[PDB]
């Protein structure tokens, strides 16, 4: 059926028009590829992805490319059978092996491995992963949803990328507004920070927004999307303001060394 | 990964003497499942 | 069997050569544009193979670690190392009479070619401390899309790895290259994606926009013409559009 | 509590101390290279309504085995017995009190993403020990060697950090003042004076005081009490002023 | 006694006097030196030679010092009796015990671990091998025998091979021609592998070399000595021809591309 | 304590300050010529110090490859250890207590230097399933060649680390610099190398052979010393004759 | 006490000179020549020394593996790690006393280099994880192709690498340089390659193509003229071939 967005962090400039794009897209289960902010925008991008997901109980599967080191990372990753592998022990459910029919979310960490971007072409070219010594293949199915960060041409033409692994997949690219850019539910997004900070912090009421932190704001360029503008109301937060000063001198900018 | 690797469960009783008579001979066997059978009251 | 092959005068030379070639364990070499998916041809010569009924592993020449390479291409004996119990035949001894397609070959390094110059010769596969190597002879597939004569010229791959291949190097015709039956081709695979898609059809069609992407470069030769055409089906989202202002450009930022 | 010379700036600082030790709001402090900033998260712990709760505070570098996962709830499930005597998460040990977390500027890039997520939807799992995380207990970070230059040079996440911290401390180095350095320097001669048992330090001329507080004092603090110790053995008595000040214990002669 | 060579991939001009030399050295069981081209006329003269092996029973085991990756190979290489070096277990009997009199086959593949040379400096110095962790040094025999590809003084001169190392070995020079030089049983050795091929491959007939594919033959550099000739014969035969045309359009070289 | 060699003046304040860090039973460095046994001093400091009977580490900081604090240093007497599970002592707290003097500690890694900081931060090292961190009694002594203000510089140490881990350094002053202990020392070496080589007496520096002694740069300064030493018992000849010529170069070919 | 020695004024001074360092069981130095026969010599004077009588065990300095070097240079206590039982003393260990021969040190790594430093310490052999070291005295020998002062110029020999040795650096002569029983050891080399060749002897004999090989480098001082040497004498195939159209040249395609 239909699953709620667990947040209404929506710009009305163009998002709303790129959700719609998305559930038109939703019920296809083909190499999807998102774009935006990394960790503003994206992540929330790969949660509206699985809220709209098509039918239920899908493992989520969402992995990092820096992590998992580099010699272990392919036995996750094609799956662990023979012995002396992961511990030996049972066969140790790869990474895409414990997702079976699940979204593989996958990062734009734009990992330096270009040869598991290798493997990972091969993890999807006809639905299949053959675990560490493996006696036979085994044909494994999950959904594949991919988010960008920068420019992939710009990687591939450079080398920084595979080829072949951006031609196999992402059947479409869905680049997201830059913070920048949409400028739309800025206010609406910091009213619903400010009421979200008050509620955890307990406090007594919604302190305001003033037309200078408001101009202020505005001015700030906002590189994180869904972070950076997250950081600044919470730093506004945790420094507070009088009854009276509803957001005078409000601290947005958290990086700042005191005198 | 590397040229490293790692090292990787416990029964008793029942299974012990099962595998114990598996231990003995053919006619020692044929001769040990003839009594067992003798108790057996769903055994053919 | 079911790869959406032009069947053009060169895609049915080169299935001939395929299934001709399909008898025959020794190993080949498959040359071309990597990412149009020649390795789904070499599946189907492995399916044709003699031994069809064999268990077939390709692998991935870049899959493997560099220190677990040796684990890699064999398996621990567990006569040594911390690991134990162990004792399981590599990928290849995994296969052992199968079509083990080497991909991401022209991605091997200079130990990974010197690894497999080893592997030119037939079985003798000794384990960890092993007491003797074993012999077992399975079919050689391998792909590269980097030409493997350009490598050994510049020396990346080792002279015996070139040695290594036997059979002739099957090289993969770009998307420009044959262009004879790729509108039919990727007409069925919008068809097949649509019907998987629950997508009815796309009564607007047409195909100015195919005519014209007939001269397009295509560099990803089969894939790219596919994921191009989901995503035209998918922004227009409406099955009345015809083949007009859909143009291979995913990543090109509107006006 | 904890000897202090809080000056303006350490002022807001304590106010933030405040806001973050009582309100179970993550913190993220940034100390110097020898500024103990510590002590300041031992008073706001004090201060907050977690007092008598667990103090709990993990130097993020002596991760030890496959660690990761295995830290926030060891597993060790690949062989043994099977059952962990000690198994007390990250988590689970400081829980119900302050979370401080300390040399987590040369952090793993596996620990961070995992930590990001056990903040706001915990669920951590793993076969030792398996809990939903996010014990609500005042998240406290410091020791923030790295500077955020360092950490938008891919030392640390932005975006994770940028959640996480809700406000920053700041802490000028001890070249700023000088003054409560040298009344943390007169708390640490007591120090001494109580535990190495110093009878009388040689005392301090104007020149030599001065220069001591001319120098950088990169070590800010813990420069300061290494420069006494070593200006009190080097002394070895208090007969006489010290009128010369020790630069740097790399010498000869 | 005598034993025949499985094969004779040998050169009329003046590779049946190297294996003349080769039957002159025969008996003797001490460093055997091959050299030639690498993948090509080496194994084939290894072959040979252990055809010609004094002796019998004898452990001709073969060792590429491309395997037993890095850490591993010194166990292997030096055996291993006690524990935490092998897993404990069985004294593990190592590469270099593996074979006790028989030949210990050498492969051009020019370890670059000066450590792995440093280690065989001590394999050949008074015929001794201790295991990993062995309390006592065991003294063992064993024949040597090796083939080479590349110019061991140039490798010396430019520090890429150990002046120890060439040294110790280097005793006798045997160096099989270049297949550019030979050019005496390349029709001999042309027939014999296309008998092969249609034996192998039921050929009703062997189509026959025309001369312009002989002329080619003798007109290409064929890097290889003994293989890449074969593997050239193995296209052309695989392009495949009627009985019409001896050798018309017989494709030799698979390296090129087609049209 | 034990025979040492080096009677200066500058050598009676680096005794002095010797017997100082002995009193101060905080970490300390002693900076000087690796080849010394600038360790030796070490530990008869410590021997002069509270711990007159106490335990001694060595404690060599390029000694230990992929193994942790908690394999030898803290060791792992504790059981539940990762596959096997058995007790193992550790240095650090087996020589609690006693005398923990660091060998070549600039030669330390990354990960070394960071677990060192938190050792000697707060003290409380612990152990892998040790449920007490507790306190290490032993004071920690280092001794090397290399200078860490230039390490640290170069970002080969944390500086706050070594900072905490260094309150009071002090140099030696070089033998080659003293130029004083020249006749004592060698004069003692002659000495010595007559009883061991069980020669009638000592040849004697001639004044050739003291002019090159006086002279010599002594690069190795104490291990300067040993190579004297080494140098006048291969030239040894005759003890009737004074050594005429006690310096040479082993790499000099004669003739 | 095999080797037939050349006993030249060179030859016969280094044989004295090692009796007269047999007794002494200091670290020395062999230098020269390697590939000449440094491991025979060592043997023999080995048989020579002090301790004749003794368990002496020689090996190649990098013959071991990095990730054992614990495991090499000590005994695995097996209180970790997936190591059962072991406990076994290691082969400085098992000669215990003996003579730990250095040789192939040129190609030890930084790595080796600590751990040799560690061994100028006195004994103290402390397994992983071990109650106390032990102090365990043996003698030492050193030989090298390579100038050690060279490396540590280049700084690849650690200072106390250098020091390592305990003595003055005796060097091996060239057979370019000895050049002085290169007509005795070529008669003896001559008698053991027709003997080992079942040839009873040269009839053609005599010295004009050793005497011209005299003028030549012969890098390999001992081991190029006797690999030489074996090679003329099987070339010419005939006992009645004089010293004339005899060289020293394997590589060479001959004419």
């Amino acid at each position: 059926m239909a699953e709620y967005k667990d947040n209404l962090l929506g710009e009305a400039n163009s998002f709303l028009e790129v959700l719609e794009q998305v559930s038109h897209l939703a019920p296809l289960d083909k190499p999807v590829l998102i774009i935006g902010e990394r960790g503003t925008g994206k992540e929330l991008i790969a949660s509206r992805l699985h809220y709209l997901s098509s039918r239920w109980q899908g493992p989520f599967i969402s992995l990092n490319c820096a992590a998992l080191n580099e010699n272990l990372l392919d036995s996750e990753l094609f799956g662990h059978e023979a012995g002396a592998f992961t511990g030996a022990q049972k066969r140790h459910p790869g990474r895409f092996e414990r997702a079976d029919g699940g979204t593989l979310f996958l990062d734009e960490l734009a990992t330096a491995p270009m040869m598991v971007q290798e493997k990972l072409l091969r993890v999807i070219e006809y639905g299949e992963l053959e675990r560490v010594g493996g006696s036979q293949p085994l044909q494994v199915n999950v959904r594949l949803v991919c988010a960008t960060n920068a420019d992939l041409p710009a990687m591939v033409n450079e080398g920084t990328f595979r080829a072949d692994l951006l031609d196999r997949l992402a059947f479409d690219v869905v680049q997201l507004p830059p913070l920048r850019e949409r400028e739309s539910d800025i206010m609406l997004m910091a009213e619903y920070f400010a009421i979200q900070m008050c509620r955890e912090i307990k406090l007594p009421l919604f302190p305001g927004f003033t037309e200078r932190a408001r101009e202020t704001l505005l001015n700030y360029r906002w590189p994180g999307n869904i972070r950076e503008l997250k950081n600044v109301v919470e730093r506004s937060v945790y420094r507070h303001g009088t009854s009276d000063y509803p957001l005078d001198d409000i601290i947005i900018d958290p990086f700042k060394r005191r005198p | 990964m590397k040229q490293g690797l790692q090292l990787r469960l416990a029964m008793t009783p029942q299974l012990q003497q099962a595998i114990r008579l598996l231990q003995l001979s053919t006619l020692e066997l044929q001769q040990e499942l003839q009594q067992a059978l003798e108790s057996n009251p769903l055994l053919e």
